[PDB]
């Protein structure tokens, strides 16, 4: 029997067993006679006999494990089968390019009300499952849409959202907008990454209300996770957000000289990363000269097949119209953008009478009065703010700030502006979809999976401990509720533990002994230390098995850093370093009160509008920890739907398939996990209409056209299987260890034996007329 | 891969991957634990800094040098030293390289078994060598006759070679220098009212006995002159702002090296030792001997040597026979540069000692 | 081609003609140094002239060997190291102006849009004479690597094409000559694994070199013996003055005198810093740690197993 061979290239190939022993696999492969090289037992995975079927549902599967999984998505993304079930979770493969008839409003037409599995895989039937749930158990429906950015789940979650607004009524007036805005909101929430170009840095969650009329009454969309450090420093290969690059690309001559507005390498928050612009050749001539920076000159622009900077920006503008936003409000949202950059242009040196304290420097003058214009606020009282520690007696004084403390406090108070600035984006668009007495709603998240890199920091840390709570989530949600129903349906099924990632939560944010309840703490200490808090980790947690230091690691890259540059986190997705280099500096969001009683205290109506003695430091690790486990409380306070979204190719294009990389989102996503949790005592467990389509073909037609309800009945009383081998449900037929291998084999045995059994057991429904009516 | 050369000096260890331009890590040696309370608590402070960073904790610590006459001071420093080195400089795991040590041509069994035992069972390098550092420093000078000059802190060596073989009964070695003319420079600062007599304060000599220092064409002229109101007088700055004047015991500590009466050490100078050892070797070889004279080590880095040397040695050399004392910069890397094209060459990878076969064979035939 | 051009391309052929008159010795206060003969002044004059270069940083230059510390220390040169880095710096001078040529003559024919292309190669064959050195070997040597290329290309691809027009024919073997290969370029054991590392051993000698070939390749069928051989002039050869390669093409005696030299290409890093840094722009157009000495027969083995 033939197995699968781990190959370089494609991940996966096809090959036989021609020598056995441990550790001593010798695997030649098939077809390819020569290259015969040796394996171990956890790298070689059995194969199915045939090679031309294509399951519908992965548990129809007869040897199921990761490399039977990848050759089933590899043969559906050949024939064009992107949506597939594999289990209670949707797998979905990203096509980069539009299929006939899938997306239909006559295909929607015909999903509506259909029974699972009855009718093929679809997005639409992961949400039409999720409305008999609200009228079933009466429970609010959270759709989590997960995978890698860039893998479609902001454009599946528009799929979502349309058919919700049309197969179970209108209810809005204007469908539109809940699909139009959200390029809105990622103009402001987008930038670039090294794994890919267009990527959110936000994790939106839309809330789309109902009534127990089961109608639609209005939506909310909120945000969580906002990459606030971006704002101050960005990565070689990474740009800010996509909103400064559309300001200083799109708007014209009479709105940049109106805000004073240079190129991105005057402005500090601009010219640490990539300053170059999104755009294609027709574009690259339309910029203006002006706007092109010498770096921008000599590296030229960007390459995407979606992203244009300029292009972007005017449907930035036509976005805003068509969610009532005034050009005389858009005025003034570019002045707080532009105020933001001229507040990063503040220089500060030390002076004085105080001796010990904090000023500007000769530079930041010119800067300061073009600060202060766009901020509305005078320059005196700005600049003893940001340089002075007010508090009083209570007459109040004032006591000059560090420099390195000045220098955080300018970067904080640019982070604060942003963060309210969002909010204010997000409240202008729920405002145009306002909702009325509510009680159920359909939730849909939009985040992120694992996503890392070569290089790793805070926000990589922020997004993987993000994931390992979602990933805790998804194996109490999918593995222990899965198995709670096992045991509702007659089933029974004995309990099969999971391995748990709380060691990991009791790690990371741990009480007291947590790495952020260290890298909160040090930020409280009188001269912070990257080199103190990388060796606090590992004196403070010297035996746990999820962590390792740097030499202990075997990985070359790892390699070259040094025992006080970073530490290894042990994950359920694989272990990844994270450098310890500007942690402190990321966890810094101190918010001043001589900070608060000035951007509140400001003259401009619109900064009024947006900002509409305790802590000292606040904590900026753990006010995201805050707002992620609120989050998780309607998570588990909602009844959830796992959609996962698979990359096939690094190009983005149609009709490619890597193997490898698409291997690597199997094992970064549970995928080989949960299906080996799964397998348990009935291992094969198939539906009445996929056993009709993969066993008709043995039977002639007259005898084909009796209903699946009826054909699987007939067949499994012609046979006479053991109800404890083989046990029949009501909608599926459950097969345990080795028994669908061998009832392919019935099939595959005998036809004049086997019309004989059909013809007796026709014998017995003639018999068996009467008796089921009364 | 690729080798390592790691030399174990005695200053001044030298550490740097097989060639081809200069060592990746130089470093003080210097192990130094926490003299004074804490007071701040943090607290977050070693048990014990080792070099660089416990040269920029001066006052803090009390310095002790692991090597001490060649003789390590146990292996507890030692491994610490080792360990500091390839993590947290070098950034290299020992199973990684093949390594090279180098040891002094004379010192104690079991000195350098004990080592090469330690670092084998410790550190687990794949493969080893061990040699002698004036061996490496002919390979440097591009020679293969002459006796060797390898005078480092805090030992110094005298060893004659002959194409390519060496004479057992010639090789000298004298503890004379380098740290007895650091405690001498300091006994003569004394002297003169500059009381540097701690520990830490030590190294500050030493920066002292780099910079400062010069060597006479001859004592007896020199000390006349110095009698002179002239400016032999060199005005140094303190990190605390005290500015020091030395003048005659500039050229004073130097001239030692002629003169260990003025350490009062029994022992003769290089000069005398020079053709002590050249008249313990083989009438027919000694021509050879004699402008084939490699000065090597840190410590012979003083300005007047080698014309010193020369001027003397020809004084107590037979008449008409040509002398030339090779000294070339970089002496401090001499030992290293050596190294670096030993174990480079094909094929003395199979000089080398391998883990498999000293697993069998632990400490003998090592030596 | 510009004569203005043409007037800068004979100074730098006059420059090379003028490196080769510098004469060193021995000095010093560096006791070992090198230094330059008083013969030598009147050479540099026009030499430095004519490259674009000063006259006391280009003797500091090719007298030592430039390391550096982080400052940048200089350390002086022996003097058979000296006349090996004049002769090398003059053979890298004359390796960057033929690239330049065929520069400026590839682009007077630009290809754009390429799929199918025809080469024609044009490689002496086996030019053996009556005195064989190392230029010979290495002629030699590039025609046993293409006669292994017409043995897979003449003999082995026409015995598939009998058995592709259905004529079959039962496959003869042929003779290999790659017991040649793996010994004049094989790993470690080699003969130019032993060359360029006589190069990299301090006091290189054409003894020691000769007996390393015959006292690492004991038993080897292919190599023989000045006093194995039967012709006459083969004679008069010594045993420490040449060996014989057996070839496919006849059994050919190299001499060993002057190989080492041959093969030593040392490119000195502050000459690199010198000829790049040249205040001529001609040189500039022209020019447009480790290894050690980097090797001449195998970066002739790279660009011959390139091709």
């Amino acid at each position: 029997k033939p197995v699968w061979a781990p190959h370089p290239t494609d991940g996966f190939q096809v090959g036989n067993i021609v020598d056995i022993g441990p550790d001593s696999l010798t695997i030649e492969p098939l077809n390819q006679k020569g290259k015969t090289f040796l394996a171990l037992i956890n790298q070689v995975f059995p194969a199915e006999e045939d090679s031309k079927k294509d399951v519908e549902d992965n548990c129809s599967l007869m040897y199921l494990n990761e490399a039977t999984l990848l050759h089933n998505i590899k043969v559906r993304y050949s024939k064009d089968r992107i949506y597939t079930y594999v289990a209670n979770i949707l797998i979905a493969v990203n096509p980069y390019f539009d299929i006939p008839k899938i997306y239909s409003s006559e295909t929607i037409k015909s999903y509506q009300g259909k029974s699972l599995g009855t009718m093929p895989p679809h997005v639409f039937a992961i949400a039409d499952k999720a409305f008999r749930d609200m009228k079933v158990l009466k429970l609010s429906q959270s759709i989590i849409v997960s995978g890698e950015s860039g893998a479609g789940k902001t454009e599946n979650t528009k799929f979502v959202l349309r058919y919700l607004t049309e197969s179970y009524g209108t209810g809005q007036d204007i469908d539109d907008r809940i699909v139009e805005a959200n390029p809105l909101l990622e103009a402001f929430g987008n930038a670039k990454t090294v794994r890919n170009n267009n990527s959110s840095r936000f994790g939106k969650f839309v809330e789309i209300h109902f009534n127990e009329k089961s109608s639609v009454v209005g939506g909310f969309v909120s945000h969580y996770l906002l990459e606030k450090s971006r704002i101050c420093v960005q990565g070689k290969e990474e740009r800010n957000y996509h909103i400064f690059y559309r300001l200083c690309a799109g708007a014209s001559e009479d709105i940049r000289e109106r805000l004073h507005l240079s190129s991105p390498d005057n402005f500090r928050y601009l010219n640490r990363g990539c300053t170059r612009y999104f755009a294609n050749k027709e574009t690259d001539k339309q910029i203006l000269q002006n706007r092109k920076s010498p770096e921008y000159l000599k590296a030229g622009s960007l390459k995407d097949p979606l992203l244009d900077d300029h292009g972007d920006f005017i449907r930035m503008c036509t976005a805003m119209k068509k969610i009532g936003l005034d050009d005389e409000e858009k005025l003034d949202l570019f002045r707080v953008v532009a105020g933001v950059l001229h507040l990063g242009n503040i220089d500060f040196e030390e002076a004085g009478s105080t001796s010990g304290g904090c000023n500007l420097k000769n530079k930041s003058t010119q800067a300061l009065e073009y600060c202060a214009e766009l901020l509305g606020l005078d320059q005196d009282d700005l600049r003893v703010s940001l340089t002075t520690r007010v508090m009083l007696t209570t007459t109040v004084i004032k006591v000059p700030l560090k420099v390195e403390q000045a220098n955080n406090a300018r970067d904080a108070l640019a982070k604060t502006v942003y963060s309210h600035l969002f909010d204010h984006v997000v409240n202008r668009v729920n405002q145009c979809f306002p909702f009325e007495t509510s009680s159920y709603f359909i939730g849909v998240l939009d985040i992120a999976g694992f996503e890392y890199f070569e290089h790793n920091s805070f926000e990589q840390f922020c997004i993987n401990y993000c994931n390992e709570k979602l990933q805790q989530f998804f194996n109490e949600r999918i593995l222990k509720e899965e198995q709670e129903l096992y045991q509702k349906e007659g089933l029974g099924v004995n309990e099969v533990h999971y391995v748990d990632n709380q060691d990991c939560i009791d790690l990371i944010e741990a009480r007291l002994v947590g790495i952020l309840d260290i890298l909160d703490e040090e930020n409280r200490l009188p001269q912070p230390s990257d080199q103190h808090f990388t060796s606090a980790v590992h004196q403070k947690h010297k035996d746990h098995f999820r962590l390792s230091i740097p030499r202990k690691s075997k990985l070359a890259i790892h390699r070259n850093i040094r025992d006080d540059e970073g530490f290894i986190i042990r994950h359920f997705a694989g272990a990844v370093c994270y450098e310890t280099t500007q942690f402190v500096e990321k966890n810094n969001d101190a918010l001043h009160m001589s900070l608060e009683s000035l951007i509140c205290e400001s003259r401009d109506k619109f900064i009024r509008e947006l900002f509409e003695g305790k802590l000292s430091f606040i904590s900026v690790g753990n006010k995201f920890k805050t707002q992620l486990n609120l989050l998780l409380d309607k998570l588990r306070s909602t009844g959830a739907s796992f959609i996962r979204c698979i990359k096939p190719n690094l190009k983005m294009t149609s009709h490619h398939f890597e193997g490898a990389q698409i291997l690597s989102q199997l094992q970064c996503s549970g995928m080989v996990s949960v299906l080996d949790l799964m397998q348990g005592g009935f291992p094969s467990r198939a539906s009445f209409h996929e056993l009709y389509n993969m066993y008709k073909k043995y039977m002639p037609d007259k005898l084909a056209r009796l209903d699946p309800r009826l054909f699987c009945k007939a067949l499994f009383k012609a046979l006479g299987l053991n109800e404890i081998d083989y046990k029949f449900g009501l909608t599926k037929v459950f097969f345990r260890p080795g028994k669908f291998a061998e009832f392919d084999q019935i099939m595959k045995s005998d036809p004049d034996h086997l019309a004989e059994l059909v013809k007796r057991v026709n014998h017995w429904l003639i018999c068996s007329r009467w008796k089921k009516v009364q | 891969t690729t080798a390592l050369v790691c030399d174990n000096g005695s200053g001044l260890v030298k550490a740097g991957f097989a060639g081809d331009d200069a060592p990746r890590a130089v470093f003080p040696s210097i192990v130094g634990r926490p003299r004074h309370q804490g007071v701040m608590v943090g607290m977050g402070q070693k048990d014990s800094y080792v070099g660089d960073e416990a040269q920029s904790k001066r006052g803090i610590l009390t310095l002790k040098y692991p090597i001490e006459h060649g003789i390590i001071t146990n292996w507890d420093d030692m491994e610490k030293i080792w360990h500091h080195t390839f993590y947290n400089e070098l950034r290299v795991a020992p199973e990684e390289h093949p390594t090279l040590l180098t040891e002094a041509p004379l010192n104690p069994k079991a000195n350098r078994e004990k080592m090469t035992q330690i670092m084998f069972e410790t550190f687990n390098v794949p493969a080893m060598y061990v040699a002698i550092q004036a061996v490496l420093s002919l390979y440097a000078s591009g020679r293969t006759t002459g006796i060797v000059l390898d005078s480092g802190d805090g030992v110094t060596h005298n060893v004659p070679i002959y194409e390519g073989y060496a004479l057992p009964h010639a090789i000298m070695r004298l503890d004379l220098a380098g740290r007895d003319l650091t405690d001498y420079l300091m006994k003569i600062l004394t002297e003169r009212g500059y009381s540097f007599v701690t520990t830490a304060e030590r190294e500050i000599v030493r920066d002292i006995k780099e910079k400062l220092c010069y060597v006479a064409l001859d004592f007896e002229n020199e000390m006349a002159t110095a009698a002179s109101s002239s400016s032999l007088e060199k005005s140094y700055e303190l990190p605390d702002g005290q500015v020091i004047t030395i003048g005659n015991e500039r050229f004073r500590c130097p001239e030692t090296l002629f003169q260990p009466s003025f350490i009062g050490m029994e022992s003769a100078g290089i000069h005398e030792t020079t053709y002590n050892s050249i008249m313990k070797c083989d009438i027919d070889i000694r021509k050879d001997l004699y402008a084939n004279n490699v000065m090597s080590g840190g410590t012979t880095m003083y300005p007047g040597i080698a014309d010193r040397m020369q001027k003397e040695i020809t004084a107590l050399a037979p008449s008409t026979m040509k002398i030339k004392i090779i000294a070339p910069p970089e002496r401090k890397y001499s030992v290293w540069i050596g190294g670096s094209i030993l174990a480079s060459l094909s094929t003395f990878q199979q000089m080398w000692i391998t883990k498999q076969e000293y697993d069998e064979a632990g400490p003998s035939i090592v030596h």
